[PDB]
């Protein structure tokens, strides 16, 4: 059964083996936001995503720290600024 | 002898599937209520709950400078003072304004409070989490003070 | 005290009587409905009941899968065939060779696919 | 610490001794094999019929007692349902006090009981009155339905969708632990 | 209200013939034949490469 | 086992069928230092019946009367339409 | 019928039937707070265990290390003849010593970890 040295083993079985479920949860759901984002950059995008970072703010009005886009009031013959 | 000709060993998978959550719903039915619903239901819903928001969610250790910058939390229950070094968690697109107002209840908040993370101030139109990525990487701990200089 | 003590027994019986009709209730309502069948019984009886049946065994932590292995001790004259005797005879002795050989390649694979860390170049 | 003494010369005598009968008086009173059963006094038939019988084609055993009046009741229409339904499952007739490991087998734990059996652990239903509603015609109308629903699945899925469950690997240790015998295990 | 849980609900199985032993001892074969087949798959694999 | 010369000796098989009831004895039963009796609200038959003596007499005539019938098939536990006749009793 | 004498008796009310099937005196949540709030109390044993567990396992480091730090200390300032004779037996003593924590761990070790089954 169990005995006194193997609080270690018991707390630890207890306070994890609930948590597996969860954990598996969120490893599918980081699945399913790499997989929309993938679709998403195919679908296309005005300025890129980076794959693997938190946050992706970037627009046609926002830089990509969350900052308006400085000298983007005019339009330019080449075309997007970035 | 093993496995029989014209079943299959996915038959065989179905089959032990519905066996064992027959003997589960059977093991649920003949227990206590006093421990089968806790232990089944509300222990494993707060730890799927609270590993997930840790796991997934970011958040920030919020401090205010003077006292009498403090909300008034005298009113909603479980918490009638404020304490600073408090865990909020946010979302990606949370602006300063929002986590003030998330601070102090959506009501009117004092005069030219402004944040701040390791000495460098953010604007309130910005967004908490690249804001504290640029000024405090691995660092987010937030501090609201009153910037009248 | 007597008639303030006989009308709390008559107020308990009273409770009494409503935890019953709640009780009825609550049966036949919803456990003679979520009741199991049966099919999916615990499949063993309380080693009590085994006791008083008298069935119980206590013995065998181990066991042996193929009557080939269970009669041994009883055959006396082959307990086990030439075939396997000849096998048998091949492990005399523990093999320090292959202890060797299966731990080289080990620790060879342990130190040198799974256990690198940087070190510096000047 | 718990203990139950081993047994007594009254527990291990005859459960089934003869009793006198009356004459053909007593008889007259105002309520006043078998060719198609096979009465069963042998765990060696029991365990026969169990794994090789049942495997063939499903059987249906009457669990029964002396004491009990129900069983009297209810012996005469399971004969009638046996003498119906003959051709497509076996039928047995069992006393518990007689042939215990066969009603510990069959998980019984009140008399009269119908168990229908087919592979053992495929298709084991049994029908019985614990609370004491039901008569002999409920009994035996369940019973039918039970015999009906088995012999379709057993035609469903060409012969499969019938195979045993726990007791291929238990083999029934857990209900009986003498089964270790018959398995050939240690007991030292 | 009387008891409405059976024994077997508390005492413990037997602690020699218990579920996850016969349960085991029970699929032996199966995953014999599993190990049995992957190892075979391996070495014979390291056999075709190791002896040219 | 035991590195003994001869584990199929009487002596051995006794010591582990009493080292057996022991062992189940002091991991099931309610005594002072309780390994498995805890947390409980709701008995199983054989506790419930052992603390409360005057439950067993009167689910056991009950049983006897209203099922003519032997002590040996007493049920594990009862139903709960006899259950309420007693109370109404 | 057999029955039906007794099942005539059971005849409930609608207030008894929402009563019922809501589960009063039947669920107890405050019967589910006290068994949240025992096994969660319950914790505190793993705790204990494994303090105790952790000193019988160091009791001979310590012993090994410490004591020998200290007769390091001395042996670092002695430098006569008649204090060096006198503190050989202090170190024997030391080693008569580390063996005993030896066995007493040994004992309590063979004690925590004996499981039955
Ligand atoms: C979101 C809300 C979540 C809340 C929950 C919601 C509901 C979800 C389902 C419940 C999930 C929790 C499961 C709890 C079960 C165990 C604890 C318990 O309380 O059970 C008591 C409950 C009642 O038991 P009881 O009343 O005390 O006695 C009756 C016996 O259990 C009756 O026994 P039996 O006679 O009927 O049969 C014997 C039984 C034995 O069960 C037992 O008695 C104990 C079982 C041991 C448990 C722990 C074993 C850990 C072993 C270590 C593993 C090391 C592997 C090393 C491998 C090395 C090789 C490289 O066999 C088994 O069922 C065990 C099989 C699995 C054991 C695997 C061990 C390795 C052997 C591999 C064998 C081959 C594979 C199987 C092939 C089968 C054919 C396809 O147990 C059961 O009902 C059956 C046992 C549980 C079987 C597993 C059921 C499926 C679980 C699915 C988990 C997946 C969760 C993830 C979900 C997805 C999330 C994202
Ligand atoms: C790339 C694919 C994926 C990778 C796979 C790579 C390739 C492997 C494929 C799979 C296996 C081969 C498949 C094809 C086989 C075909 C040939 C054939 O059929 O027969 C085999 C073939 C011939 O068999 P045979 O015809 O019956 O004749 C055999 C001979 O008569 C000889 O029989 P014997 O009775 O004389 O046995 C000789 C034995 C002699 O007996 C002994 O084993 C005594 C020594 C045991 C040491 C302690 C054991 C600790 C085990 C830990 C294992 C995990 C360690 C973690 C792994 C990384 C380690 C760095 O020596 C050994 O061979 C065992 C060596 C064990 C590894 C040594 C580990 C280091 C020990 C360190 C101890 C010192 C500690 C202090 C260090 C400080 C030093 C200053 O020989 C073998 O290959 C033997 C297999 C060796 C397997 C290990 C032994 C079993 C131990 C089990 C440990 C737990 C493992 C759990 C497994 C995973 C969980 C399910
Ligand atoms: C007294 C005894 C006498 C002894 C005599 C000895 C002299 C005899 C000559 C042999 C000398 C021993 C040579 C040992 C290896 C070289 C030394 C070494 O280990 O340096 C470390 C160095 C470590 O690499 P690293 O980049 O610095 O860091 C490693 C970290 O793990 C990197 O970290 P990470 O995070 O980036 O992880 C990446 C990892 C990722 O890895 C993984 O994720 C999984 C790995 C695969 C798992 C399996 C998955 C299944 C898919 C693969 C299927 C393979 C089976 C085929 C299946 C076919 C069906 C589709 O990628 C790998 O590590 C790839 C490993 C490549 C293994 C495959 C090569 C064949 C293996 C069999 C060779 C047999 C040689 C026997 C020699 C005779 C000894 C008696 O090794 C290497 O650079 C890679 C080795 C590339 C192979 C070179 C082979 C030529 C050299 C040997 C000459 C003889 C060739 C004979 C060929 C026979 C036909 C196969
Ligand atoms: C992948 C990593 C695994 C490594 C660790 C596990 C050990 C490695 C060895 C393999 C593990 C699995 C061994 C299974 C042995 C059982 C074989 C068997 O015959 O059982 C009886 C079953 C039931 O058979 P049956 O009852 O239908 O018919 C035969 C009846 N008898 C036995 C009487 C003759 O047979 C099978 O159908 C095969 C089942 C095994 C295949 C599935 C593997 C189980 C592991 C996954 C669990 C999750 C199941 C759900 C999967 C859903 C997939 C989408
Ligand atoms: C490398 C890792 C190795 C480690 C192994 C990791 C994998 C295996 C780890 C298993 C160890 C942990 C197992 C602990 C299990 C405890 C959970 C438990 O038993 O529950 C407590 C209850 C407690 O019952 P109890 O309170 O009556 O009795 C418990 C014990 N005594 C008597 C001492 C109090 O157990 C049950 O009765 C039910 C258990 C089976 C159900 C399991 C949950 C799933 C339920 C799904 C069915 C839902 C039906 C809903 C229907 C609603 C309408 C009715
Ligand atoms: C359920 C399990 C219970 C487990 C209980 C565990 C409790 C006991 C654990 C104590 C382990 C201590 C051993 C490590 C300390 C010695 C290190 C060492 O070997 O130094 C190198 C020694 C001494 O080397 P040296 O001093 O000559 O010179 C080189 C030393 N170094 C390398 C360190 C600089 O190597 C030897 O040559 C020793 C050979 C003689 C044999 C010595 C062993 C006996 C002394 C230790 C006994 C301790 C166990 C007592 C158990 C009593 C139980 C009743
Ligand atoms: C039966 C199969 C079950 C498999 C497991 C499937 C996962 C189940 C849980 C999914 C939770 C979905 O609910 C959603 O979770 C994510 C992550 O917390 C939240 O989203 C949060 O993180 C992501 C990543 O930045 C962003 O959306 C945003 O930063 C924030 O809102 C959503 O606000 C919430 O609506
Ligand atoms: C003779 C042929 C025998 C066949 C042997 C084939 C075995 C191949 C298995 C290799 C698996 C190695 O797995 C790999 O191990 C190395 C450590 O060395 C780890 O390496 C890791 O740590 C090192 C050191 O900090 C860094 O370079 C880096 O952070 C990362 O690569 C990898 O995270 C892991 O993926």
């Amino acid at each position: 059964s169990t005995s006194p040295g193997l609080a270690f083993a018991n707390l630890t079985l207890l306070l994890d083996v609930p948590q597996l479920p969860a954990i598996w949860a969120v490893n599918a759901w980081r699945e399913l936001n790499g997989l929309f984002t993938e679709m998403k950059t195919l679908a296309g995008t005005s300025d890129l995503l980076y794959p693997s970072n938190r946050y992706n703010p970037q627009n046609e009005k926002t830089n990509r720290m969350g900052r308006p886009r400085k000298y983007n009031h005019g339009e330019w013959m080449f075309g997007n600024s970035y | 002898p093993l496995g029989v000709k014209g079943r299959s060993v996915f038959a065989g998978m179905r089959s032990f599937i519905g066996q064992r959550l027959g003997r589960l719903y059977d093991s649920f039915y003949y227990s206590q209520s006093s421990t089968k619903y806790v232990m089944v239901f509300l222990f494993p819903a707060g730890i799927f709950y609270t590993r997930f928001r840790a796991d997934t969610k970011l958040g920030y250790h919020v401090f205010i400078n003077e006292e009498k910058l403090y909300p008034d939390y005298s009113q909603n229950y479980f918490d009638t003072k404020w304490t600073n070094g408090r865990k909020v968690y946010l979302d990606d697109e949370t602006t300063v304004e929002q986590l003030k107002a998330q601070i102090y209840g959506g009501k009117a908040a004092p005069e030219n409070v402004k944040v701040a993370c390791r000495g460098r101030v953010f604007e309130d139109a910005d967004n908490v989490a690249m804001a504290v990525r640029a000024f405090c990487k691995r660092d987010p701990r937030l501090l609201l003070f009153q910037d009248n200089l | 005290i007597q008639h303030w003590n006989k009308s709390y027994e008559k107020q308990v019986y009273s409770e009494s009587v409503a935890l019953n009709r709640t009780f009825q209730a609550r049966n036949q309502l919803v456990l003679d409905r979520l009741k199991p069948s049966g099919a999916y019984r615990l499949p063993a009886v309380d080693y009590k009941r085994q006791l008083s049946r008298g069935t119980l065994v206590e013995g065998a932590d181990f066991y042996l899968p193929t009557a080939q292995e269970q009669q041994r001790l009883a055959r006396h004259f082959e307990p086990y065939s030439e075939q396997e005797q000849e096998e048998r005879r091949k492990f005399r002795f523990q093999s320090i060779s292959v202890y060797l050989a299966v731990a080289l390649g080990a620790s060879f694979v342990h130190d040198y696919f799974y256990q690198r860390r940087p070190v510096a170049w000047c | 610490s718990f203990a139950i003494p081993p047994a007594n010369a009254a527990a291990l005598a005859d459960p089934l001794p003869a009793t006198p009968t009356p004459p053909p008086v007593f008889e007259a009173v105002s309520s006043a094999a078998l060719k198609n059963v096979e009465e069963v006094s042998t765990m060696e038939r029991y365990e026969a019929a169990v794994y090789e019988e049942s495997f063939k084609k499903p059987i249906v055993c009457l669990f029964f007692a002396r004491f009990s009046l129900q069983s009297k009741v209810l012996l005469q229409p399971f004969l009638d349902f046996a003498a119906s339904a003959s051709n497509n499952a076996t039928f047995f007739l069992i006393d518990c006090d007689r042939v215990p490991r066969a009603a510990y087998h069959a998980r019984v734990e009140n008399v009269p009981s119908l168990v229908v059996m087919k592979g053992d652990d495929a298709f084991r239903q049994t029908i019985t009155d614990s609370v004491g509603v039901k008569t002999a015609g409920d009994l035996i109308q369940e019973a039918r339905s039970a015999l009906d629903q088995v012999l379709r699945l057993d035609q469903q899925e060409g012969g499969t969708k019938l195979q045993p469950g726990v007791s291929s690997y238990t083999h029934h240790i857990g209900v009986d632990n003498l089964n270790v015998y018959r398995k050939g295990w240690p007991v030292a | 209200f009387g008891p409405t849980l059976p024994d077997h609900a508390y005492y413990g199985e037997h602690a020699t013939y218990n579920y996850f032993v016969l349960f085991i001892r029970g699929m032996r074969p199966y995953l014999e034949k599993i190990f049995g087949d992957c190892a075979s798959t391996i070495k014979n694999a390291a056999v075709a490469v190791y002896r040219p | 086992q035991p590195g003994v010369v001869d584990p199929e000796a009487p002596q051995e098989v006794e010591a582990f069928k009493q080292a057996w009831h022991s062992r189940m004895g002091k991991f099931n039963d309610r005594s002072d230092t309780p390994m498995l009796y805890a947390y409980m609200n709701e008995l199983p038959s054989w506790e419930y019946y052992d603390l409360h003596r005057s439950a067993f007499l009167e689910h056991m005539t009950y049983f006897l009367v209203r099922t003519g019938g032997d002590f040996r098939f007493f049920p594990e536990m009862p139903p709960w339409q006899w259950l309420a006749h007693m109370e109404n009793l | 019928r057999p029955g039906q004498g007794s099942n005539a008796q059971f005849q409930t009310s609608l207030a008894d039937k929402t009563r019922g099937l809501l589960g009063v005196g039947f669920l107890r949540p405050t019967k589910m707070a006290s068994f949240a709030a025992t096994f969660l109390l319950n914790f505190r044993f793993y705790f204990m265990y494994m303090a105790r567990t952790t000193f019988q396992a160091v009791r001979p480091l310590l012993a090994f290390s410490v004591f020998g730090e200290v007769m390091k200390l001395v042996l670092a300032t002695m430098s006569s003849g008649l204090f060096s004779f006198l503190f050989s037996f202090v170190l024997a003593f030391e080693v008569f010593y580390f063996f005993l924590q030896c066995y007493i761990s040994y004992t309590f070790l063979t004690m925590f970890f004996t499981v039955l089954f």
